[PDB]
């Protein structure tokens, strides 16, 4: 288990993927043509996870770039690492979606979906040992929201024993004011709960709040939000991308992180946005959470923490014990030793020492409730349903998507109220 | 009696193993059969959505 | 003859194999290429060291061992490492996809694809033997392969080889060096399903070994490299009786007779001395009396428990190096009066002793000091049930909420197997309780 197949769906998905691929190409010492120009062996030792080896020692992303809107094809090909992608792997539709989930999922995206699956199959057939898939997308759009969750369910059919991960971008009124985004997210969540092994809740509310209050910018662009997401996505992929004695693939990690199949919605975090005790306090602090929830309003089922840079491992051990002791009530007692840590020699570009955070907390319900409130404001008065019932859907399915998300919250609450004795 | 009981241990180990390995293959197949059938239930629902668009025009 | 076939399953088994084999090579003057200049009989022989090494007509001394793992990366570093020429390629067996810290994948799903091959490769080593004694199985409790594939292998080895003896070197988990939250499940499942099929099992608590490398070797944060080098010395002390010629040498099977009072009670506590750095060992010779006394200091044990709040059923002292019976007897008399050594009423209290004259060796550029003499105590104490208890509690906490159970059920297992295994462990704990109680 080495090769992962990346899929970027929609405008959100393609831009955060573009930034993801820029950072990791830089870390691995790969230029926009696709040649190795570094120095360390460690940059090549697990290169095969994200890159195919073409003729003339060419390293090419295992990326599948998908949208119903053209133009997003131009911006990615014009961008800093547009040349490095495989031309055939661009699979772009005709007339777009226009922030509509029933178009992306059931009708217009369903037409393009087979031409995507062809590229997926072509990539996966070459893999010596395919481990899983990662999808970068938003849940507020149409294509990445709807066609993305169709691709998930369709990839599950042909690869039921591969891992399916998502970097699912949660919509927010502060970043984008499009009125139906609460409908799209709730419909997506109804799919993700059933069909993914772990979903990273990259939340646009938290990214807005961090960019405003920590990074000091008065009204932030999408580029400001992406510098944080690309830092997170670089951090959470460091386990697989680099050596270090750690010997884990997508399944091992999902086995140790996901104690209940439906409860696979993580709360990311990064630090800094410096000494080891500071990092360790910063990453566990609610200000550094890329999802807008407070750990102190619930409990951690599990936590993964990855550190990067030259630092004392004895110090890291002492510090992770320190916060577990000091914050003992905020980790469920009935899963022992549920906070694990890795350390990576190679720090990221710019920072000498960094620290990425993954947390399966029951406080994630605060994100699913916020969306559920925004949803039920519109649904109870039947607003904007002609967008969805026009394209062929039934009112029943809207009730199921609300019910499934309200169950997920009830289950997150059940285990938060669970006790050992 | 030493032979009888050494054989009995080999016999019941062999059968106990065979029984588990067959039980597991039933279960894993029954798990994967259900997963695919729920996914095939979606493809039948997605065929009713695409028919209720064309049978409303 | 009296051959012994070593099987190394999973990362922890494989890497402890490297440590042991590199160490045996240094102990027997075997070069990395496999040659042994002091061996005058080319192609074969009946010597003590031939219990672990077969010989080729070219003079290569080849480990009687198979390395198994369900993914390549760990066994790749043996194929490319310093002792690549030592092993035939067929001895090193890999799959492509690992068990993912899942006992079910190791025992059923991924495991069943490679099991017939593994037995075939063990069979080629077994038909090289003129008087096969048994198998030593090295593995972790916590890994998916270490737990699941080991159990499967052991079940099959009982079929194919009958009652032929099977020893375990089982790595007991510790959260300091482990990234696996589900190890408690894997441990209880493998322990349950192996119990009938193992004759003796020497557990090694990674925390115990971790605390020794910190305290005695002044290693701030020990790696697996540090731990394995220590472990291999303990393993070497235990297998030295099979590998070396001696007047006062006692066979490991003779100790087993004393160590195993009932079939399920086959888990001896190991304790080793001296573990000391080069700086501390300088102008500091440790007598027989000091290292023997160190065996009853619980800081030196391979498993964290307290013998002093428990009961002894056996006590074996495996000495190596410059040691003579006179000094050992003197030391034991001193210990009997000064220390908490309480036997059960149904056993005899005499300490059993074996002495190997070949002194202990150290891996070049290690942490251990080269000492003139060393000792490994193998004792059968009810205290070792504490290890079961600590682990059985971690199991219960997660299983009450069925945490992680879907990952096992998804790969074909039932809840019946979980509780069946826990009930077997509940009985094992109750058995260790029962043996301690006085007769009537
Ligand atoms: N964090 C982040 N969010 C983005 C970015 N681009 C768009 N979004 C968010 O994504 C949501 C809308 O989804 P889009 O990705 O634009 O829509 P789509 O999936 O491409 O679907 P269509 O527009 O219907 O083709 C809004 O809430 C935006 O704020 C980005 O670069 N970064
Ligand atoms: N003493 C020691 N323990 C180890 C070593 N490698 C791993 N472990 C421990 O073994 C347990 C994890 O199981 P592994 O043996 O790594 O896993 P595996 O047997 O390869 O099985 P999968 O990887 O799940 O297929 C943890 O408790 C680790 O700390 C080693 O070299 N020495
Ligand atoms: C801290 C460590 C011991 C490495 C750990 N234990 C359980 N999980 C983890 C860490 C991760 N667990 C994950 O599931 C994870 C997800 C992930 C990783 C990739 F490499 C690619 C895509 C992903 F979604 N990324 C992680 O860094
Ligand atoms: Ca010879
Ligand atoms: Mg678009
Ligand atoms: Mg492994």
């Amino acid at each position: 288990m080495r090769e992962i197949v990346h899929i970027q769906a929609g405008q959100c998905g393609n831009q955060i993927g573009a930034k993801f691929w820029e950072v990791i190409s830089d870390e691995h010492g790969i230029d926009p043509t696709g040649s190795y120009h570094g120095d360390s062996d460690l940059q090549l030792e697990r290169i095969n996870v994200y890159y195919n080896e073409a003729t003339g020692n060419k390293y090419v992303p295992r990326a599948i770039l998908v949208d119903l809107e053209p133009g997003t094809m131009d911006s990615v090909r014009s961008g800093p690492f547009g040349q490095i992608f495989r031309p055939d792997n661009f699979v772009f539709g005709q007339s777009g979606a226009g922030n509509n989930w029933a178009k992306g999922h059931y009708t217009e995206g369903a037409e393009l979906v087979d031409s995507v699956l062809d590229v997926v199959r072509k990539e996966s057939e070459s893999c010596d040992c395919l481990q899983g898939f990662q999808l970068t997308h938003s849940l507020g759009g149409g294509t990445g929201s709807g066609m993305g969750t169709l691709l998930i369910s369709k990839i599950r059919e042909e690869y039921p024993d591969r891992i399916m991960n998502t970097f699912s971008v949660m919509p927010s009124p502060k970043v984008s004011d499009t009125v139906v985004e609460p409908y799209n997210a709730t419909l997506s969540v109804h799919q993700l709960v059933e069909n993914t092994d772990e979903t990273y809740c990259i939340d646009n509310e938290a990214l807005y709040d961090i960019c405003f209050r920590t990074l000091k910018l008065t009204t932030p662009t999408y580029g400001d939000l992406n510098h944080l997401v690309s830092a997170t996505m670089s951090g959470v992929t460091t386990c697989l991308r680099f050596p270090g004695q750690l010997n884990a693939d997508l399944r091992k990690l999902a086995v140790n992180m996901v104690p209940f199949p439906r409860l696979h919605f993580f709360m990311p975090g990064f630090a800094p946005l410096l000494t080891v005790p500071e990092l360790t306090q910063q990453m566990f602090d609610s200000k550094n959470m890329m999802a807008a929830c407070d750990p102190r309003h619930g409990r951690y089922l599990t936590v993964a923490a990855i550190f990067r840079g030259r630092m004392s491992m004895k110090e890291v051990d002492e510090q992770m014990l320190n916060v577990q002791n000091k914050n003992s009530s905020y980790f469920v007692e009935w899963i022992p030793n549920n906070v694990k840590t890795a350390v990576c020699d190679i720090p990221p570009r710019g920072l000498k020492m960094s620290a990425t955070f993954i947390g399966n907390s029951t406080a994630i319900q605060e994100l699913f409730k916020r969306i559920s409130e925004q949803f039920t404001a519109m649904f109870r008065r039947k607003a904007f349903l002609h967008w969805y019932t026009g394209e062929g859907m039934d009112e029943m399915e809207f009730t199921e998507a609300e019910s499934n998300m309200n169950d997920l919250v009830s289950e997150y609450q059940q285990y938060q109220d669970a006790t050992a004795d | 009696k030493a032979i009888e009981e050494n054989n009995n241990f080999i016999k019941m180990a062999k059968e106990k193993l065979a029984q588990k390995m067959e039980s597991n293959k039933e279960n894993r197949e029954a798990h994967l059969a259900a997963m695919l059938e729920r996914l095939q239930e979606k493809d039948k629902h997605a065929e009713e959505v695409r028919k209720n668009k064309e049978l409303k025009e | 003859m009296r051959e012994c076939i070593s099987i190394h399953v999973g990362q922890a088994g494989v890497q402890i194999g490297n440590a042991c084999w590199e160490l045996y090579c240094l102990e027997h003057g075997i070069q990395p290429d496999g040659q042994m200049p002091s061996d005058k009989t080319i192609g074969g022989g009946d010597d003590s060291f031939n219990t672990f090494f077969s010989e080729t007509g070219a003079g290569k001394h080849v480990p009687r061992a198979v390395f198994v793992d369900l993914e390549p990366t760990v066994i790749d570093e043996v194929r490319t490492g310093t002792y690549r020429q030592l092993f035939h390629p067929e001895q090193l067996i890999t799959g492509k996809e690992d068990a993912a810290n899942n006992y079910a994948r190791g025992h059923y799903t991924i495991g069943k694809e490679i099991i017939d091959l593994v037995l075939d490769r063990i069979r080629k080593l077994a038909d090289q033997c003129t008087g096969l004694q048994g198998f030593l199985v090295f593995h972790s409790f916590g890994g998916g392969t270490g737990s699941g594939f080991t159990s499967l292998l052991m079940e099959r080895l009982s079929v194919d080889y009958g009652k032929k003896s099977k020893l375990e070197f089982s790595i007991y988990p510790a959260p300091q060096v482990s990234t696996a939250v589900v190890e408690p499940y894997n441990s209880i499942l493998t322990t349950h399903t192996t119990l009938e099929h193992s004759d003796c099992a020497f557990m090694v608590d990674n925390e115990a070994i971790y605390d020794i490398c910190r305290r005695n070797l002044d290693i701030e944060r020990p790696t697996y490299t540090n731990l394995n080098r220590l472990i291999s010395q303990i393993v070497s002390s235990i297998t030295a009786s099979l590998r070396f010629d001696g007047a006062l040498n006692v066979d490991l099977t003779e100790f087993q007779t004393n160590l195993v009072p009932y079939p399920r009670i086959h888990f001896p506590l190991a304790t080793y001395a001296p573990v000391i750095s080069a700086e501390k060992a300088y102008h500091e010779q440790l007598s027989v009396a000091e290292i023997t006394n160190a065996c009853f200091e619980p800081a030196n044990q391979m498993v964290k428990c307290d013998p002093r709040h428990g009961k002894y059923m056996a006590c074996c002292l495996l000495y190596r190096g410059d040691v003579v019976p006179k000094d050992v007897n003197a030391a034991i008399a001193t210990i009997k009066t000064k220390r908490s050594i309480q036997f059960v009423d149904w056993c005899p209290t005499g300490f059993k002793v074996g002495i190997n004259y070949q002194p202990p060796t150290v891996v070049p550029g290690g942490d251990l000091a080269k000492v003139q003499r060393a000792v490994c105590m193998l004792s059968n104490t009810t205290a070792i049930a504490e290890a079961w208890a600590r682990l059985d509690h971690k199991f219960d906490l997660m299983y009450a909420k069925r945490a992680f159970v879907h990952w096992y059920v998804g790969e074909g297992m039932e809840e019946g197997e979980f509780s069946e295994a826990r009930e077997d462990m509940a009985a094992l704990e109750k058995d260790y309780e029962e043996v301690g109680v006085d007769s009537v």
